[PDB]
């Protein structure tokens, strides 16, 4: 079926630094961005192509089985839970620290 | 070495034309140029698509194309929509009998007519009045036009060539080691189902299953039958027609009384052969999942009356028959009768505009036909349940034109040679 | 593109709940349209689809027999429904569109948080 | 044996039958469609001509011409198929076409005129 | 003019070919439908005489034997007594393999020669 | 490029013969195209039948046998004059040349091969 | 009274504004194609026609 | 600019040959001609 994995359940990123989250799944995978509160938001629809209107720092890597997101240039605003889902199935997200 | 030119090589490319018909009807026939030769290509691979194969939205718009054009020249019922006067036929419940005042040929004056009407034609508002008269508008179909399917044979203008894939275990998707070459197509039978496929094309290996990518619980399932399974459908009633002077020169057609018993309309299936053949279709589909899984049956969840069951022409009318009893088991590792309802007022091809009322036909009709393939849906959430669906008619023709591609011929190259012109 | 969910409702256990749920900003029938339900903090969770054109819905085997999803056209309304509830079913619900093979949602509705 | 029946057999042996592919490139709903055929049909076989009579080369299946060039000859007539030459070599055909066009055949017409 | 040497012997016919030749070139679809079905008629006969290697030539000379099998007379009769028409029935029966014959035989091995030979 | 050398004089214009060559052939908005398709082919046919039918069959620069109204000397003629000057003075002395080279000239030659072989 | 074919058929008017004189008309062959004519002066419905 | 729209009400058909609606509308000056009606 569909085997998926979210290593880094919870980091401590400062601000201006880059941080990667793995996420190993099967299938296409798509990185959403969703603040306590609010419905999710499309970041990345492919696991590596971006969203219009979506901040150009965020970005993704495939690697085998593997994704990563990376950032750059941390905001006050970009702290929030983020998570990759499959299809129907999606893991609870990753939640960082200021 | 100096270059040099050829006109004549073999030499294919992937592109998109319009292909011609070679062979009253709705469909229109006798309009097609009368029509073999087939070639088989040695040594030659090449990679077929199902899934994008652009024979089969000509089509679609062909046929959409030339049932508007049949429903043209006939008469307009924009008098009937009126109120009308219905009261219970005394299978119970199922028929009306209403009364209504209708137009004559004189402008100035009425008559009071009445026919025999469906319960799923009318709504209420005592009074009742026709489905579609917030809708759409309503136009009857002419008589001497027949329902039934004539087989179509689809043809390449000259310099274009039609491949086929003759590999027996070939599914949706890849290249087919046993190529060959026609011009025309067989005759494709154009037969409207929502749930199995009727008057189809066998597979002679065995039972194939073809999806786009089977891991999408959002597309169908495809599953072709290497033998038929005969079903026999039957309208007891015995109808008599009627017609009516609505204008000058317009006539409606107006159902009378039925003579004799009033019984229901069925549909029979044989109970060892479906046994038989869900339990193929088991195996070939447990080939794709774990063989610890165990593979379930169920009736469809929901949606229209054209989705949740079979839906069909049989002899000029049209029946919506209950599949409920065929779908229901679990596998793990005497006859069927059907019921069916019957409608005049139909609205097809999935446009919301534009109705045709269907005149009654008398007699008993009868119908013995062969089912050769199924339409499912996987449900996503060790076990699986799938389930009938339809009312896409594009997978009913993938389900035909899978084999068939369309290329262009470019005979110009330059090769090398060791010759020079004086 | 845009969706419009209505409001929140509190209801006692076995009863009957409806959340409409309107699209009014494109050609509708083209897109399928999911639904999600999520508990307070913890991921989203698939509730199923529903087809535009001939109204047939999908549901998880957990959901099927409880839920009920039906589309209304105008000369577009999505609803819901659920026949039985229970003290754990209380969850906030999104109607997200699908737009790709891909199963990429890019609009979503602002949701409605229904108590048990 | 007919009509691109040497599509798999190797170039050498596919250049024999070059009669068999060419015979065959001139020749209300599915009225104007049939029509549609007819005219694109001719189009493309009279473009093909004109190409052919551009270079010098009209009436003539196997041409000769003035235009000089690893590759060698003997896996390229022995080995190959016109398939596997075309997705090869599709590359360079545009120039190949160009210096054709006028490097060989005007040039051939300014020298014809002027000896006589 | 058009068809005026239909009457007359082969030989006197044979020098008016010209005037034939260059005469094969509601109420808006049936000018349409003539107008490409002349050009087709037209590219259709000027295929098969460029395939068999007398594109160009209104008179040309093959090297495909004829046999007295296909038909039998004197040539001082032929070209001076009897008429083009009543030639047309006499051998209408074996046209196609004399094409078939003509198709490969006068000029597909000739261009290998040719193309060898250069 | 297309008709570039328009001004130029008929020695130098007729070293481009070959890009005018190419582009000979190259519901309202659905019949006037068709109508466009059709007579460029019939136009371009028609031409190609006319210079077929006097000997020139896929040649941009014949040389044929009738003897040759105009007193200027060659130098003249392709040292200064445009071609379509001339064809704008000649247009009246065309009609005698196209019937004399299809009606005898060729067909004349087109018979004593046949007499010789 | 009523107008005769009230129940039979549908009427549309002959709309003045055109005339009904009629006008000769020919009927010319495509490219390729001749009409042969009959010259002889008592001729019969069928046969040979010594003067074509 | 008063006088330049007017309020009219008159009797439409309806879906239904029997009966018919009674509706409104508001017209522009220019777009209506006497025959208060
Ligand atoms: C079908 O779905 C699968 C899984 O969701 C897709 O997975 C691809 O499988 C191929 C097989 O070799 C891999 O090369 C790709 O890398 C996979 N894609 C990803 C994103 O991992 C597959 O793309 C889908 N389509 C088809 C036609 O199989
Ligand atoms: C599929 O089969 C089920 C069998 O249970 C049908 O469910 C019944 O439908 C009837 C029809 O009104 C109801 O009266 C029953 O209460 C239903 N039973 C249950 C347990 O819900 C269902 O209708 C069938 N679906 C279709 C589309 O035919
Ligand atoms: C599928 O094929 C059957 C078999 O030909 C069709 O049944 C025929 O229907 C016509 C029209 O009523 C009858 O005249 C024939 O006698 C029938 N055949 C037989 C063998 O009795 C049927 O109409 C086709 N289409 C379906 C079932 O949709
Ligand atoms: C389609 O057929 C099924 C099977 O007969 C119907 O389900 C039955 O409906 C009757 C009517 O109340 C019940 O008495 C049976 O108990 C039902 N069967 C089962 C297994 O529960 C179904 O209703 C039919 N579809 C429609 C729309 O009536
Ligand atoms: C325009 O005129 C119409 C007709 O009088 C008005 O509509 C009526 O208003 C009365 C007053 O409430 C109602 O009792 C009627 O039922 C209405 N009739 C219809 C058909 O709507 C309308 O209010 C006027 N509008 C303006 C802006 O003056
Ligand atoms: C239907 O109703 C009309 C009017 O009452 C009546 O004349 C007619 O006999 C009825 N038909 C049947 C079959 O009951
Ligand atoms: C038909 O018209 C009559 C007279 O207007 C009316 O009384 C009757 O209700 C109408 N409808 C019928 C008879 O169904
Ligand atoms: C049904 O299948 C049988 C067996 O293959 C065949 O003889 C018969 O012609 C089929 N009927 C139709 C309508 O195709
Ligand atoms: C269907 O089967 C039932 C029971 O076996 C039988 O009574 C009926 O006559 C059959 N109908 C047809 C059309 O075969
Ligand atoms: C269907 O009808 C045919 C012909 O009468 C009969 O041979 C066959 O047994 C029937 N099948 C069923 C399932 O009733
Ligand atoms: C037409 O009437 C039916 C029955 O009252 C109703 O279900 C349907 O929604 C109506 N159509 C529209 C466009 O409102
Ligand atoms: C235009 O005429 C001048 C004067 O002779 C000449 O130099 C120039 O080359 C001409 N231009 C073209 C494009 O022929
Ligand atoms: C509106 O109509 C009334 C009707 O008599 C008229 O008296 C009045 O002057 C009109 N208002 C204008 C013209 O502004
Ligand atoms: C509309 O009809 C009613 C009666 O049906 C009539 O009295 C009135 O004058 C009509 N016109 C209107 C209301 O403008």
């Amino acid at each position: 079926d569909i085997q998926m994995t979210q290593s880094p359940s919870s980091l401590s990123a400062s601000v201006g630094d880059t941080v990667t989250i793995t996420c190993q799944a099967n299938g296409y995978l798509n990185w959403y961005q969703q603040r306590r509160g609010k419905a999710p938001k499309l970041l990345i629809y492919d696991g590596s192509k971006l969203e219009r209107g979506v901040p150009s720092r965020f970005s993704g890597r495939r690697w085998g089985q593997e994704y990563n997101l990376t950032i750059n240039n941390l905001q006050p605003e970009d702290i929030a839970t983020y998570f990759c889902q499959v299809y129907e199935f999606v893991v609870p997200g990753t939640r960082l620290d200021l | 070495l100096w270059v040099t030119v050829y006109y004549g090589v073999p030499v294919w490319k992937d592109a998109e034309t319009t292909l011609f018909c070679a062979s009253h009807n709705v469909w229109a026939t006798h309009a097609c140029v009368p029509t073999p030769q087939e070639i088989h290509l040695e040594n030659v691979t090449e990679e077929f698509n199902m899934w994008k194969n652009n024979m089969v939205e000509q089509m679609h718009t062909d046929i959409i194309s030339l049932w508007d054009q049949s429903l043209k020249p006939c008469v307009k019922l924009t008098p009937l929509c009126v109120t009308l006067q219905c009261t219970n036929v005394t299978m119970r419940g199922e028929l009306k009998n209403c009364s209504f005042n209708m137009t004559t040929e004189l402008r100035d004056k009425k008559q009071k007519v009445y026919s025999l009407f469906y319960r799923l034609d009318v709504v209420q508002i005592k009074e009742y009045r026709l489905i579609n008269c917030n809708t759409s508008a309503i136009t009857q179909a002419c008589p001497k036009v027949s329902f039934e399917p004539i087989p179509i044979h689809y043809c390449a203008p000259a310099g274009f060539a039609i491949l086929k894939c003759k590999d027996k275990k070939f599914n949706g998707t890849g290249p087919c080691p046993s190529v060959s070459t026609v011009q025309c197509t067989h005759g494709i039978k154009p037969v409207v189902s929502t749930q199995l496929l009727l008057n189809g094309s066998l597979a002679e290996e065995e039972v194939m299953i073809r999806s786009e990518n089977i891991t999408n619980n959002a597309k169908n399932i495809l599953v072709q039958f290497n033998t038929p399974v005969q079903i026999n459908c039957t309208r007891p009633n015995n109808n008599t027609r009627k017609s009516i002077r609505i204008g000058p020169g317009q006539a409606f057609y107006a159902t009378g009384d039925i003579i004799g018993d009033i019984r229901q309309a069925h549909c029979n299936v044989s109970k060892a052969t479906w046994n038989e053949t869900l339990g193929k279709v088991v195996k070939q589909l447990r080939k794709h999942f774990g063989n610890n899984t165990i593979i379930r049956f169920a009736n469809s969840s929901g949606g229209d009356l054209e989705v949740t069951t079979h839906s069909f022409n049989c002899g000029g009318e049209f029946f919506y028959c209950n599949t409920s009893g065929l779908f229901n088991s679990t596998w793990i590792s005497d006859s069927i009768t059907l019921p069916c309802r019957i409608k005049q007022i139909i609205n097809m091809w999935q446009r919301i505009g534009q109705a045709m009322y269907a005149p009654p036909i008398q007699g008993v009709i009868r119908c013995v036909s062969n089912i050769t393939g199924l339409i499912l849906t996987r449900d996503g959430g060790t076990t699986e349940t799938f389930r009938p669906g339809g009312g896409d008619m594009r997978d009913n023709w993938r389900s035909e034109l899978y084999k068939y591609k369309v290329v262009k011929i470019e005979p110009l190259g330059v090769a090398p040679t060791r010759c020079k012109r004086r | 593109v845009q969706l419009l969910q209505s409001g929140a409702a509190v209801t006692k256990p076995g009863a009957s709940v409806r959340v409409s749920c309107e699209a009014s900003g494109y050609n509708i029938r083209d897109y399928f349209i999911h639904w999600w339900r999520q508990a307070p903090g913890q991921g989203l969770q698939w509730v199923g689809w529903i087809n535009p054109k001939t109204g047939q819905p999908n549901n998880p085997r957990q959901f099927q027999g409880r839920v009920s999803l039906t589309r209304h056209a105008s000369w577009f309304s999505f609803y819901m429904d659920l026949k039985a509830l229970r003290s754990d079913d209380t969850a906030v619900y999104f109607c997200a569109r699908q737009r790709s093979d891909y199963w990429d949602f890019d609009v979503w509705g602002s949701g409605t948080q229904v108590t048990v | 044996l007919g009509f691109l029946g040497a599509a798999g057999s190797t170039m050498g042996a596919a250049s024999m039958t070059l009669t068999v592919q060419a015979r065959n490139l001139l020749s209300t709903v599915w009225g104007i469609k049939q029509l549609q055929a007819r005219v694109l049909a001719v189009e493309r076989y009279l473009r093909d001509q004109q190409l052919l009579g551009i270079w010098g080369c009209s009436g003539k299946l196997i041409c000769c011409t003035n235009v000089p060039w690893n590759r060698n000859l003997s896996e390229i007539w022995d080995n190959m198929t016109w398939l596997q030459w075309d997705k090869e070599i599709s590359n360079y055909t545009q120039i190949i076409y160009g210096l054709l066009e006028e490097s060989q055949n005007q040039q051939e017409k300014n020298e014809q005129d002027l000896l006589a």
